[PDB]
């Protein structure tokens, strides 16, 4: 019997999607500097 | 060598030794996790005759 | 590279990108029914 699930491995998904969400989040904050 | 490198031998050895029985918690999932963790504690590195 | 200014260009021109960008998908959609 497997010790742990092979998917969807929440921890791996949180970091990958958080980093992607962080990258676009940086762009949103980046693009508002010259808007003022 | 085949017996040394086999997963089954490691599992049956760990299940028999006293190093693991005294570390049992009583929860099936925890015991399985501990056994699987201690399986990887034994690593077999095959040798090469070319490099002696 | 003024990415901050660039984001306002597509934000104001979002109608143009959506207007004809989806047209390309519609163009290829009929191509599916035109093929084996």
């Amino acid at each position: 019997e497997p010790v742990k699930r092979d998917s969807p491995r929440r921890a791996f998904l949180m970091i990958m999607w958080g980093i992607v969400g962080g990258l676009i989040g940086a762009g949103v904050a980046l693009t508002r500097r010259c808007s003022k | 060598v085949m017996q040394l490198a086999s997963w089954d031998t490691r599992r049956e050895f760990w299940l028999q030794t006293d190093y693991y029985k005294q570390r049992m918690v009583g929860n099936s999932k925890a015991d399985a996790a501990l056994l699987d963790e201690m399986i990887n504690n034994i690593q077999f590195i095959p040798g090469d005759f070319t490099r002696a | 590279l003024d990415i901050r200014g660039l984001f306002r260009t597509l934000w104001a021109g979002k109608l143009w990108i959506i207007g004809m960008g989806l047209a390309f998908a519609l163009i290829a959609l009929a191509y599916t029914f035109f093929a084996r």
